[PDB]
């Protein structure tokens, strides 16, 4: 038992503490962006209607 | 209007630190009991706050910290309702749980579990505190439902008491009939308002709303202590000290009669349910004060007394005194917590003997624990001026004062007089005899962790009834014109009980040879209720589901009547089609029939 | 506020000062094997009454299987050891 | 050797592969309405070629 | 003074047929008593027999289970107040929900069409 | 979706050309991968509807089965991995392969649109179960349950198709949204009933009422931890995913075509759950009590309500997810004894330590402990039956109550007692029975938290 | 001559994994075999799954709407309240455009 | 709690028990230990005025007498031993109350410490199996034909060998 919980800790927080940290550098550095209105000049993208930068960068990648 | 907030989340994130602490590997290392301790005495220091700005602003708060889900036009969300009654409740419940914890890391030592049993406990706490200070009904029943399994588990800590189980199920199935009432009231009002919040259901202070009000009502009736489900709270008994008190003193019980008060706006337009109120509170004063006469365990004889405290409250909410319940709540608990704290102290000092028949002459052999417990019994009598006096009083001022029903009435003064007789009971069972306890003595009481909570608690139940009744804003309008016969009732009745007990005590000697009368037999055996509920109940429920559904339905009916005759039929059919022999002489006849068949029948068809 | 465990001496001179405080027949002189029934000519509702005042004197019970076999001392100390698991 | 046991770990990903590219040659088909809808009719804009 | 009862037996002591000294009853005890010794020396030949690598098998037990669970259709023999209970259990209480629901349901229908019900905030149904 | 299908049609292969040290983990993982891929499904930023082809689709109520099938597929695997460890490699390879085909198939059906379609793949779900259940049993009554099994399914299967040909034929196709936008009403005379009767009987069939239960408890029981997961999970889904998507066209016959269907729904939840105290056979306790709550999803399906139908697919997946941990825990427990007898095996938790937290962890879920979308989908849906009628709170209550009962008997005779002295055979929990009962919690703690993918079609 | 039972290898016996592979995981008696497939297991349904899995979830944009949604009815709500509109009509479609029979 | 008591019983143990019993609802009624006193001597004296009487009539008829008025005067609640049935400590450490063979299981890791007392619990085992056989033989050798037996156990009639079915018995754990 000690030994299944040591492993399962260790599997978990190994990709989830990199994955969390990557998580606040991205909010405190980027963080999330303006509500800005739609021009009379541009056609905004699928990447654009689209708050946080993860979700608007996946959007532009790959759907 | 930031640091309430603050400090109002803050209490919940200590509470949970320790829980997490629970996770990691440091326990082995660490002295989990210390540390969750002074968590909790940080805790309370800052639920203190809270109390200086109500009391300064007497601003109610309101909160939505998250938003779980948009169910089309119905939200949820984590609402907290920081108003006079959660925000103090918080503060007393730390105040009895800071002593609870040091009592424990002292009174279970030798036992390897202690982390989890101290993981368990601030788990029941984090829930207690969410139940206390939410808002959404839904958020509510979590911390019902999460009490319940902590009840649970606490009385069952020793897995092997067999007799404990059964009291785990007990609780566990009366508080399932009451969370049936409180769902009745969640679905009523999610339809009939749209919503499941306080402030919108507030709204229907005009409609008869008595369903909601009558689940609510069993819900109390449950997981408090009343005439009809009153049973398993005796039993509890069986677990620990500590928990048989925390759980079961000022917690777990006060919760129905919580939920009441915080719904009191609709209860004072529906003169049945402020009637009903009274024939189903002031009753368990009875009820119960009849069984805390006999009754010899410590343990059974607090908690029927609590059943009486809280059936007291109950009426007294029924005639409307809301502010004046959760009062006595408050100050209750402070005593009725050193009570069981003494009486654990007591215990494991001796060879884990309740009974008062085989213990005595506790005060010489005892100093400290006995001055509390006559505190505490004096305080519970209603002692002018120690905290119970400032609640109590005025309940037994209203209860005479308004249109209250007689028997009611009648009965709940009996009760008031059998608590001063069962408190001199103890006096005199436990404090004034002779030591008929074992040869052996091993006492010792001048350690610290068991000898400063006490002192503490005592400081408590003397002061702080006193400082809030001064403090809080005044709720009601009393009533202070009426005769000294009314005025003082509860201080004459309450002398009446020390007198007569003393007279009946001392008539105990005199080889005065006892006869098994039934009136005592009756009180004793709790009225011959779970008796005969507990023997047949389960036995013809049981018998049921095994006789016609499982057999006569599940493995006879049901089999023999699809499958098994689908299966005889086509056996039956199958037999016939091939009971056939290999003659020719006959094959030809049936063609000669065949064809005669079909000739025939083209002829009438043309 | 767990007291030391019982040894064997103790056991003892505990039961010797109990048969000893009795008064029915004891002549104040208890051999370790002073045989109740046969060694003192004893009744047996003495005897029910020792251990009963035994069971008092060590907050347990014993049951009647082995209370109407016990016509021992030493035979009473074999059996608390048997049952409190004592001398390691 | 060794790849007669390690390459079996080439299917998968091959048929992700696969799957991704057959989807893209269904919605390549259909390809009927790509900008005649009534809710996103545009008016494409230059070197923006179609969909 | 004292009764039996189905849940409340007569205790040991009280009971007439004890305290009987019949030889033949006796020798009953004692071939009961002869019985149960030699199951537990049976037993005690295994809780202690080592070189066991595995549990014991309780046939009582397998027993119990194979008669609640599955012998039960071929010893099963229909007869009256048996289909009868059998059905009542299977018929009577669906038709009596049966009744209250479709009676609620019919009042509930006229109060509408007659335009009454407050149903007022039932946005969320 | 082919993205999701080839991968699991891959996985066939390299089940049967890899080598027996590697097959195992290979095809695990690459199975978790495609778990993992399962996920896109969930891009559903806006509410027009996923359609990939004229051959497949996706939907809120879809996607969560499609997910929690590809994920239940490899913790199948993972329990089957102790036991058929005498059994020869090519055996083992044979139940992967068959695993691996209802994966498939599964995942093919939740998609479909064509009803027809759905239909064929919800008919070869059999093949794989019947098979898993009599060659890879442990007693001997396998045979007929797997006979039952079969024939209840195909008995159902057989008017479906008839209605769904006379549909096909009055109206000019089958698909799905096709179907809604171009409904119409019925003269509700006795042939558009027995029609509703030829749509509904299979599906209901399948997800068991009071009078047709029969088929699951020796299902269940004879049949090994694999087969058991999976009807608990899916097969007994498929049901109420017809019966969504198909009900769409019988309005308005499903208002009193629905009262006898309601009443025995409540009333075997009532028995069964009550028969759950007195059940020995711990798998049997278990398939009563899915029945119990196949019941309330049923009752909650028919009067076709908002909430009702939210409440139907919180519950779904909780009973799901629950059933194959309760099931994994019973394996488990098995494995170390060989009988399934609840009062054998008693007083656990002295040896068990922690397997009794994932024992608890289970039952709370199962009496409607909040916060879980097991209590969400119970409370949506008593409130949706007590709008459509005030007197069967009643009912509701009575079971929370014999639920609230039997749980508590299951987690006290096997982890409340004291030890017994003759079960020398307790091998220690293993890191991978651990690990299977830790997965089956989990998601169920994330869901709780962001239930908002889980709600349905009208959220 | 009384009977004969048919030939069959005898029940075989209960054993113990731990008494050979005290480094037991639970998949095979072959100790390499087993760590490989637990650290695959935890990594691959653990490491990846749960937490890339809860990443990409969490990190979906208004699922079903029910964000823009939000925004659109506060934008909707300022118009009408400013113009004076009622918040809501209980009739929908516009009843003009709509013709009934007699 | 060890030995095991015979099928019938005698006038003899059935009064007795019936006078323990009634001792012990006395104390409980009566709490003060010189009333307890008082009363049993009372009851001692009721005793001994029919002991010396030996006719089995009078001896069923008082028996029966006594025993129901026993029942009708006894105390509802009476006084239960902690430690015995019915108590407050019945089974509370049954839940620490290990056996032993959850050792074998251990890992090396862990037995690595405390490794003094696994260098004993061999010699202990050695001195079961070398010991086993014969403690059959000593009862299938007389396991008397006549086939009429009581749960007792013979002990090692040999010297330097140990009884039958110690097993059970010894490794038994503390009460604690
Ligand atoms: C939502 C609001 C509702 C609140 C009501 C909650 C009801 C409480 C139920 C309960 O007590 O669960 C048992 C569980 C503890 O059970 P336990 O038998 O005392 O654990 C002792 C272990 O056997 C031995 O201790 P350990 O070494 O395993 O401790 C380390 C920890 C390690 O846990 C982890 O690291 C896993 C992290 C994921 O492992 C655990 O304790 C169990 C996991 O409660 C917990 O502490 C878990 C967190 C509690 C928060 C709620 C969790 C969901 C329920
Ligand atoms: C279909 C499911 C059934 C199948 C079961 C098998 C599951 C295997 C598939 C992968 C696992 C399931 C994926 C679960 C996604 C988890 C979603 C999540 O992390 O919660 C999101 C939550 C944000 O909250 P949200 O509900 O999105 O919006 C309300 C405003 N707070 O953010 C959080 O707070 C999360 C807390 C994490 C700690």
């Amino acid at each position: 038992d000690a030994r299944f919980l040591r492993l399962m800790k260790f599997y978990l927080m190994l990709t989830g503490i990199p994955v969390i940290i990557g998580i606040t550098l991205v909010n405190i550095f980027i963080g999330e962006a303006e509500l800005a209105e739609i021009p009379e000049g541009y056609i905004p993208e699928h990447w654009e209607y689209y708050k946080h930068p993860i979700s608007r960068w996946i959007a532009r990648n790959f759907y | 209007m930031n640091i309430f907030t603050t400090s109002i989340l803050l209490i919940f994130i200590l509470l949970l630190s320790p829980i997490l602490i629970s996770m990691s590997n440091l326990i082995k290392h660490i002295n989990f009991p210390l540390y969750t301790t002074t968590s909790i005495k940080f805790s309370f220091i800052i639920s203190l706050l809270p109390l200086l700005m109500f009391f300064h602003n007497n601003m109610e708060y309101m909160i939505t910290t998250w938003h779980w889900v948009t169910m089309n036009s119905m939200e949820l969300k984590m609402s907290f309702k920081t108003d006079f009654f959660s925000i103090l409740f918080t503060s007393v419940a730390l105040f009895v749980t800071w002593s609870i914890m040091q009592f424990s890391s002292w009174y279970m030592h030798s036992d390897p579990n202690i982390n989890r049993f101290i993981k368990y406990l601030t788990l029941f706490l984090i829930t207690m505190l969410i139940l206390t200070s939410a808002n959404n009904m839904f958020q509510l029943f979590i911390g019902w439902e999460g009490v319940g399994i902590m009840s649970f588990l606490l009385i069952g800590w020793w897995y092997g008491r067999t007799d404990a189980n059964t009291a785990a199920l007990q609780a566990i199935l009366y508080n399932r009939i009451g969370d049936i009432g409180f769902i009745l009231a969640m679905v009523w009002f999610s339809l009939n308002m749209n919503s499941w919040e306080l402030q919108q259901i507030m709204f229907s202070n005009n409609n008869d709303n008595l369903i909601p009000l009558m689940g609510l009502l069993i819900a109390a009736t449950g997981k408090s202590a009343q005439f009809g489900l009153h049973p398993w709270l005796p039993s509890a008994m069986e677990g620990p000290t500590p928990v048989s008190a925390l759980l079961h003193s000022s917690t777990m019980v006060v919760a129905g009669i919580f939920l009441l008060v915080r719904f009191h706006p609709l209860t004072t337009n529906n003169n049945f349910i402020l009637t009903t109120m009274l024939c189903l509170g002031a009753l368990t004063t009875l009820f119960t004060a009849i069984c805390a006469l006999t009754q010899n365990d410590i343990k059974k004889i607090i908690a029927f007394s609590t059943s009486s405290q809280l059936g007291l409250m109950m009426v007294t909410l029924g005639m409307n005194q809301p502010h004046l319940a959760f009062l006595h709540i408050c100050t209750h608990a402070f005593f009725k917590a050193m009570l069981f704290m003494c009486s654990g102290s007591i215990i494991h000092s001796l060879a884990d003997e309740q009974d008062i028949r085989k213990m005595g002459n506790i005060t010489k052999i005892m100093p400290f624990t006995s001055s509390c417990l006559v505190i505490g019994s004096l305080a519970l009598t209603g002692m002018p001026f120690l905290t119970g006096f400032y609640s109590k009083d005025l309940i037994i001022e209203a209860i005479n004062t308004c249109n209250t029903n007689a028997w009611a009435l009648l009965i709940t003064l009996i009760a008031t007089s059998m608590t001063a007789m069962y408190s001199m009971r103890i006096i005199y069972f436990v404090t004034m005899t002779k030591p008929r306890f074992p040869p052996l003595i091993s006492i010792n009481e001048n350690d610290p962790d068991l000898m400063n909570p006490i002192k503490r608690l005592a400081f408590g139940s003397i002061f702080a009834g006193f400082v809030i009744s001064y403090n809080i804003p005044p709720t009601s309008i009393p009533v202070l014109t009426m005769p000294w016969f009314l005025k003082t009732t509860a201080l004459i009745i309450s002398v009446l009980g020390f007198l007569i007990a003393l007279e009946l005590n001392n008539l105990t000697m005199k080889l005065s040879m006892n006869k098994a009368n039934p009136y005592s037999s009756f009180s004793t055996l709790l009225g011959f209720f779970p008796s005969i509920i507990h023997r047949i109940t389960p036995m013809k429920s049981l018998n049921l589901s095994l006789k016609t559904s499982l057999t006569l339905l599940d493995l006879i009916w049901l089999e023999k009547t699809i499958p098994k005759s689908t299966s005889t039929l086509h056996t039956n059919m199958t037999t016939l089609t091939t009971n056939q022999k290999g003659l020719i002489k006959l094959y030809f006849m049936s063609f000669l029939i065949n064809i005669i068949l079909i000739i025939i029948l083209y002829s009438i068809n043309l | 506020s767990d007291a030391p465990p019982l040894t064997l001496d103790g056991i003892k001179d505990r039961v010797l000062y109990v048969l000893k405080l009795y008064d029915k027949i004891d002549p104040e002189k208890l051999s370790v094997n002073s045989h109740f029934m046969k060694d003192l000519g004893l009744d047996s509702l003495d005897q029910v009454e020792i251990i009963m005042a035994m069971e008092d004197e060590f907050g347990f019970e014993i049951p009647d299987i082995d209370a109407e076999k016990l016509m021992c001392p030493q035979e009473i100390v074999d059996y608390i050891a048997d049952k409190k698991d004592v001398y390691e | 050797q060794l790849l007669r046991e390690h390459w079996v770990h080439i299917l998968v990903p091959a048929g992700f592969v696969f799957g991704c590219y057959l989807d893209r040659k269904d919605d390549e088909k259909l390809t009927a309405f790509r900008n005649k809808s009534m809710l996103f009719q545009r008016e494409l804009r230059p070197n923006e070629e179609v969909t | 003074k004292y009764k039996p009862a189905p849940l409340a037996t007569l205790p040991s002591t009280l009971d007439p047929a004890e305290y009987d000294v019949s030889p033949e009853t006796r020798r009953a005890q004692v071939e009961r008593l002869s019985i149960r010794a030699r199951l537990k020396r049976e037993y005690l030949l295994q809780y202690n027999d080592p070189k066991r690598v595995s549990h014991i098998e309780d046939p009582a037990l397998i027993r119990w289970t194979y008669a609640r669970s599955a012998n039960i259709y071929p010893n099963f023999r229909p007869t009256p107040k048996n289909s009868l209970l059998g059905a009542v259990a299977g018929f009577g209480p669906l038709i009596f929900w049966y009744y209250v629901f479709k009676t609620d349901r019919d009042r509930k229908e006229r109060l509408i069409q007659e335009g009454k019900l407050d149903r007022k905030f039932n946005i969320s149904y | 979706m082919l993205k999701i299908i080839l991968p699991s049609l891959m996985l066939l292969p390299l089940t049967w050309l890899s080598s027996p040290k590697k097959t195992w983990t290979n095809v695990t993982s690459y199975s978790f991968l495609i778990s993992l891929t399962s996920l896109t499904l969930l891009w559903q930023t806006d509410e027009n509807y996923k359609n990939f082809s004229n051959m497949f689709s996706s939907d809120p109520l879809s996607t969560p089965l499609i997910i929690l099938t590809a994920w239940l597929l490899p913790l199948m695997l993972m329990a089957s991995q102790n036991h058929l460890k005498k059994d020869n490699n090519v055996l083992q390879k044979l139940y992967i392969s068959m695993l691996i085909s209802l994966q498939i198939l599964l995942i093919m059906t939740f998609s479909a649109t064509e009803l027809i379609m759905f239909y064929i793949l919800f008919e070869a779900t059999l093949i794989p179960t019947l098979i898993i259940i009599t060659r890879w049993g442990n007693q001997t009554e396998r045979l007929n349950a797997g006979i039952y099994f079969l024939f209840y399914t195909l008995i159902g299967s057989i008017p479906l198709l008839i209605a769904l040909i006379l549909i096909q034929n009055h109206v000019g196709t089958l698909n799905l949204m096709i179907l809604s936008f171009t409904t119409h009403t019925l003269d509700a005379s006795w042939s558009n009933n027995l029609l509703w009767l030829a749509c509904m009987m299979a599906f209901l069939i399948k997800m068991p009422l009071y009078g047709v239960h029969l088929w699951l408890p020796k299902a269940h029981v004879e049949a090994p931890i694999a087969g058991s997961m999976i009807l608990a999970a899916i097969l007994l889904k498929l049901g109420s995913y017809g019966m969504i998507r198909i009900s769409i066209i019988l309005d308005p016959l499903t208002k009193y075509m629905a009262y006898p269907f309601i009443l025995l729904s409540l009333w075997g939840m009532i028995m069964t759950s009550s028969i759950c105290l007195r059940q020995t056979d711990l798998k049997s306790l278990i398939a009563y009590s899915s029945v119990s709550h196949m019941a309330l999803v049923i009752a909650s399906i028919m009067i076709q309500t908002p909430w009702s139908f939210m409440g139907a697919t919180m519950l779904m997946i909780a009973h799901g997810l629950t059933s194959s941990l309760l099931f994994c825990l019973a394996n488990s427990n098995y494995e170390r004894i060989h009988s399934r007898t609840m009062i054998m095996a008693r007083g656990l938790q002295m040896v068990f330590p922690l397997m009794a937290t994932w024992w608890l962890m289970a039952s709370l879920a199962n009496l409607a402990l909040p916060p879980s979308i097991n209590l969400m989908g119970e409370l949506f849906i008593t409130m949706s039956l007590f709008s459509w009628s005030n007197f069967t709170i009643i009912l509701m209550g009575i079971n929370i109550i014999i639920t609230g009962m039997y749980s508590m008997y299951m987690i006290i005779t096997t982890q409340r007692g004291k030890l017994t002295n003759h079960m020398i055979n307790l091998q220690p929990s293993h890191t991978r029975e651990l690990t299977l009962m830790a997965l089956h919690m989990i998601p169920l703690i994330l869901l709780t938290t962001s239930p908002k993918l889980i709600t349905g079609l009208t959220m | 001559e009384p009977t004969m039972q048919w030939q069959e290898d005898p029940e075989p016996e209960d054993e113990n994994v731990y008494a050979k592979n005290p480094d037991f995981h639970g998949y095979d008696s072959d100790p390499v075999v087993d760590v490989w497939n637990m650290r695959a297991v935890f990594f691959f349904g653990f490491s990846i799954v749960l937490v890339f899995g809860t990443t990409f979830v969490a990190y979906v944009p208004d699922y079903r709407m029910q964000e823009w949604a939000r925004r659109e009815a506060e934008r909707l709500v300022k118009y009408r309240e400013v113009n004076g509109l009622p918040i809501m009509e209980s009739n929908y479609f516009d009843p003009s455009k709509i013709q009934l029979p007699e | 709690a060890f030995c095991a008591p015979p099928a019938y019983l005698t006038h003899q143990q059935k009064v007795l028990r019936l006078y323990k019993r009634a001792l012990r609802h006395l104390e409980s009624w009566c709490i003060h230990r010189d009333k307890y006193r008082y009363f049993a001597c009372l009851m001692r004296a009721r005793f001994e005025e029919h002991k010396n009487e030996k006719d089995m009539m009078r001896a069923t008829q008082l028996l029966r007498e006594a025993e129901e008025e026993f029942w009708q005067n006894q105390h509802p609640q009476p006084y239960i031993f902690p430690d015995s049935p019915g108590g407050t400590s019945f089974e509370r450490y049954e839940c620490y109350k290990v056996p032993e063979w959850c050792l074998d299981y251990w890992h090396p890791s862990e037995k690595a410490m405390y490794p003094d007392y696994f260098s004993k619990r061999e010699q202990w085992k050695k001195l079961r199996m070398e010991s086993w056989d014969r403690e059959v033989k000593q009862l299938q050798e007389e396991t008397s034909p006549d086939g009429i037996m009581t749960e007792a156990l013979p002990p090692a009639r040999r010297e330097g060998d140990l009884p039958p079915l110690w097993w059970h018995i010894v490794t038994r754990p503390r009460e604690r």
